[PDB]
RNA sequence: AAUUUAAUAUAACUAUUAAUAGAAGGUUACUAAUAAAUUAAUAAUUAAUUUUAAAACCUAAAGGUAAACCUUUAUAUUAAUAAUGUUAUGAAUAAUUAUUAAUAAUAAUAAACUAAGUGAACUGAAACAUCU
RNA sequence: AUCAGGAAAAUUAAUGUAUACCGUAAUGUAGACCGACUCAGGUAUGUAAGUAGAGAAUAUGAAGGUGAAUUAGAUAAU
RNA sequence: UAAUCUUAU
């Protein structure tokens, strides 16, 4: 098979932000929560992008007579609502699927499992969706793995000593903000 | 008039269309013009666009004040002091023995001492047209060096003769300005210093005056970026 | 103890008064204004006492 | 445009002769306009018709 | 108006040879409070002018454009003393900025310290205005006025 | 051009 | 007769010099509706009140801030027979804007204090360094 | 020294070919201004290049809106202080003004080409439905 | 009576309140809008002397506002 | 009937 209405697709090459550099005319309110997908999010058979459709899009064919009077027909896959359950995130996910990506699901032992597959096939035809369950299942699963030691007291220590001392020069401090001057350090 | 025009920028897009006409139909534009005016106002020369205008005293070749002979003419082979330039034509009005035209004018415009309506009156002529004196005429000047000049009170050029350039015609020395008017301040008080630049703490001009000096909704000026901005641009 | 428009004519008189402003000064502070303005001849409608 | 009331009169200073001020004179536009009109409205047989 | 005159005559008006627009440069060694003065003296004079060239242009129907010419002409002296207000704001800001960085700061201390301070062939004066420039002591309290107190007495130890 | 040249005229009368 | 001047039928009309023309052209405050509200950026001042009054907010209102000393010796333009004045900030890249030629000045009050410059003190001057 | 032919402009398009690089309108006015840097060449010029100022409102997206309007208020807020200032048995309450800190916003930006999704009818077939 | 008759936006008390902007002409049963025209067409509302009367019908018409971008004669046939 | 699946809170 290919994934031509997938990687045929391109989004706008955003430049890399510098931290003196100028800011761009429209800056976003809230942060991006998610990683950008490679591959957008598809502008044809918007249905798809809220399920796992296996790459697969509607058709547009002819309807052929006895007569061969030719008329346009189109052939939808054979999606379906399905709460499958994740291991990772300790919870059923229900989302529209294909049978066919149903079928690949079982076959590789777990929802979880399908998301995760490193291959770029899969990644191709995992959806907008599709890549952000998978973002969710993969730092759900390092989290799992890596807890923070294998810092945060220290700071609310430091707090209110560093805002009296700011007092004492004259300027009052917040929390929010000691917590912004505190992170890289 | 009764317009109220004056008092306002209304119709922009056509008097632009208007004043900046194609100079292919410049003709069609001031054919009408001369039509319109009567004989003693028209004047024989181009108007030439303020773009190609003798702004400098080097593009112009002759100041007002100096002595030039005229040639290419009727009144040719006369000396003539040149009185004034014409700004918008790039042309001089030279004294009573320059180029002329004998044309009738209304009694709104009689000189004091005037019999007939028909009176001379000096018409433009191009710097091309005439060359300078010094008795000795000049074929052409060129500009080499600069200096201030204590009358003019200008970085002016020196006009020297075309080939050798140790041969100066200098410049015309002008009318002393006897300045006596109320709306023009004194030198002593135009100059004198009542600012230094002392405090480093204290801003010199106050904090409410900012918004009249300068705009602070500005949509030109972009404010830059910080880490946490980045972090919340970038996935 | 007295209605607005007697109290508004009193601030006035006040100011007169003092040889301060005549009216609540505003907080927005203009230093270098740039607007003009055209004092016209008087109408027949106008009396000495008016100007335009 | 605003109209103002204040306490003290005001009367405008008379307005010049034609012979006195030089710009204060409206004869010589009004005449240059109307011979602008003359000239651009002239068509035929009015070229020859004496100026006004 | 001006004179008490309807209207000024050719020969009323101030000509163009005898008058000249400031300079930009003349007016950057003026006060703000003398440059605040010019500035409403330049409307005054535009008002004066926009109610003659209005009676000129609405009435009479004139093209003689004096009275326009000095406006436009006041109107430049404004925007130049505008102009020389937010450069010298910026010029401000920007020794602030230069200021705040420390080592630029030490260094011009030092070099204040050795040349005119500390030496002989007025030590007192220099140091009263030094006092106003740099901090905020004159003759109310803060971490600049207690840094500049600190300074001082560094001196005074060191003489 | 003319007009500047006639108010010439009138200064010079006058002085 | 309309106009006396005019007794026969020449395609003049009634009031000015065409009826049609193009319509696509700004609204001022004096067309539309009576509910067609233009305003002309006067007054973005105080609050509309719940009943249809208004407030002014004062800290929100136009002063015009006139110097309380005016020096009246300053005038619009300069006598011509003061030269234009011009600066000079060689070895200085920031012009006027520079932080170095900024520090210089102030550490030049310091020393001397209140010494007026060269075009200050002497009118035939006509360039300068600050 | 004059005129004349041809060539050359800030002052045409179109077509080909080679080289090159991949960009504000409008409205009306409290009009919407610019300042400088060295380098070389030639005290002032001039080139190039670096920087810098101001730039009203509108053009879907602070939020409206019947485009150039209106509403909102960063000449704001939160403080802290400074001082004249009040209820108040210094003293805790506020009132400005003034500083300083800290907290935000600022989409007009092409068309052609390219890629993709959808996808005709007339017409051709001397008709016409397959086909085009 | 049946035909069953909109929506949606506190209270005292204390303390304020130096009064924003915008329409305002004339035209509106029309020559000043819509009808290609100064077009017998179209164009919303309250008033709308008195005397009459059932009445805003009909007569008149105090006041008001008009008498018009064709006149002057002529008045055959039609 | 923890396949689908409607509704309500």
């Amino acid at each position: 098979r290919q994934w031509r209405l997938i990687e045929t697709r391109k989004i706008a090459k955003q430049p890399n932000y510098q931290v003196g550099d100028a800011k761009p005319l429209h800056m976003p309110k809230e942060r991006k929560k998610f990683p950008d997908y490679k591959y957008g999010e598809s502008n044809i058979f918007k249905q798809s992008n809220k399920g796992l459709y296996g790459g697969s899009f509607v058709q547009f064919g002819n309807n052929i007579s006895e007569s061969k009077a030719k008329t346009r027909k189109k052939w939808l896959p054979n999606v379906v609502k399905k709460g499958l359950w994740s291991e990772t995130l300790n919870r059923k996910i229900s989302i529209k699927m294909t049978a066919k990506v149903l079928k690949t699901i079982s076959k590789e032992g777990g929802i979880d499992n399908y998301l995760t597959k490193e291959k770029s096939a899969r990644i191709k035809e995992l959806g907008p969706t599709g890549w952000k369950l998978r973002y969710r299942v993969l730092k759900r699963k390092d989290e799992i793995e890596n807890p923070p030691h294998k810092r945060r007291r220290l700071m609310s220590f430091l707090y209110p000593l560093e805002k009296l001392e700011y007092r004492s020069v004259g300027k009052d401090l917040n929390y929010k903000k000691f917590v912004e001057l505190f992170a890289d350090v | 008039s009764g317009s109220y025009q004056h008092l306002s920028n209304v119709g922009s897009r056509v008097m632009k269309r208007l004043g900046n006409r194609p100079k292919n139909f410049l003709p069609h534009s001031e054919k009408f013009i001369k039509k319109s005016t009567p004989e003693f106002m028209k004047s024989d020369l181009k108007e030439v666009d303020e773009k190609t205008s003798f702004k400098s005293e080097k593009e112009w070749k002759f100041i007002p004040g100096d002595r030039v002979v005229v040639m290419s003419g009727a009144s040719k082979g006369n000396i003539a002091v040149i009185k004034s330039f014409d700004k918008r034509t790039n042309s001089f009005i030279l004294d009573e023995n320059g180029p002329t035209k004998t044309v009738p004018v209304p009694k709104q415009f009689w000189l004091e001492g005037q019999t007939s309506h028909m009176i001379t009156i000096p018409v433009s002529i191009l710097g091309k047209d005439l060359r300078l004196v010094a008795t000795v005429a000049v074929r052409d000047v060129s500009f080499n060096g600069s200096y201030y000049d204590a009358d003019y009170k200008k970085v002016m050029p020196y006009r020297c003769v075309k080939g050798q350039p140790d041969l100066i015609i200098p410049w015309p020395k002008p009318d002393p300005i006897d300045v006596q008017t109320n709306l023009a301040t004194d030198p002593v008080i135009a100059r004198e210093q009542t600012f230094w630049v002392d405090s480093v703490v204290r801003n010199p001009i106050p904090k409410k005056a900012i918004p009249s000096i300068r705009n602070p909704h500005s949509k030109y000026k972009r404010g830059t970026l910080t880490a946490k901005d980045i972090a919340k641009l970038v996935a | 103890d007295i209605n607005v428009s007697e109290k508004i004519y009193k601030w006035t008189k006040a100011g007169i008064e003092q040889g301060k402003e005549h009216f609540k000064v505003g907080g927005n502070k203009v230093y270098f204004p740039k607007a003009r303005i055209i004092l016209l001849r008087p109408n027949a409608k106008h009396t000495p006492y008016q100007a335009k | 445009k605003m109209t103002i009331e204040m306490e003290e009169p005001f009367i405008w200073p008379e307005e010049p002769r034609p012979d006195e001020n030089s710009f204060w004179d409206s004869t010589t536009p009004d005449n240059m306009e109307k011979y602008r009109e003359e000239r651009l409205n002239c068509l035929g047989s009015d070229a020859n018709k004496p100026g006004t | 108006f001006s004179n008490k005159k309807f209207i000024r005559s050719a020969d009323d008006l101030p000509p163009s040879s005898h008058i000249r627009p400031w300079s930009i440069p003349e007016l950057r060694h003026k006060s703000f409070n003398d440059l605040h003065s010019l500035w409403y003296n330049c409307l005054r004079e535009q008002n004066v002018l926009a109610r003659e060239n209005h009676l000129l242009k609405n009435i009479v129907g004139s093209t003689h454009d004096e009275f326009s010419e000095l406006s436009n002409s006041i109107r430049t002296t404004m925007w130049q003393i505008r102009h020389v207000l937010n450069e010298r704001e910026l010029a401000y800001s920007a020794s602030r900025e230069f200021l705040q960085d420390e080592s630029e700061r030490k260094k011009f201390l030092d070099t204040l310290a050795n040349d005119y301070f500390l030496n002989k062939d007025e030590v007192a004066s220099m140091l009263t205005r030094f006092q106003l420039a740099i901090f905020g002591i004159s003759e109310t309290v803060d971490i600049n006025f207690i840094d500049g107190i600190k300074f001082l007495a560094n001196l005074k130890l060191q003489r | 051009d003319f007009m500047s040249w006639f108010k010439r005229k009138k200064q010079e009368e006058h002085q | 007769l309309t106009r006396p001047w005019k007794k026969y039928r020449d395609g003049e009309l009634f009031y000015g010099l065409s009826k049609v023309g193009n319509k696509r052209v700004p609204l001022t405050t004096k067309q539309g509706n009576k509910t067609m509200y233009k305003g002309t950026r006067a007054s973005g001042i105080g609050r509309h009140t719940k009943f249809g009054g208004y407030v002014i907010n004062w800290k929100k209102v136009r002063t015009y801030v006139t110097p309380d000393m005016v020096n009246f010796e300053l005038k619009p333009y300069v006598n011509a027979n003061v030269p234009p004045l011009k600066h000079e900030f060689k070895g200085f890249s920031g012009g006027p804007l520079d932080p170095r030629l900024q520090l210089l000045k102030i550490k030049e009050y310091i020393v001397n204090g209140r010494v007026q410059s060269e075009g200050a003190t002497d009118t035939s001057c006509y360039k300068e360094r600050g």
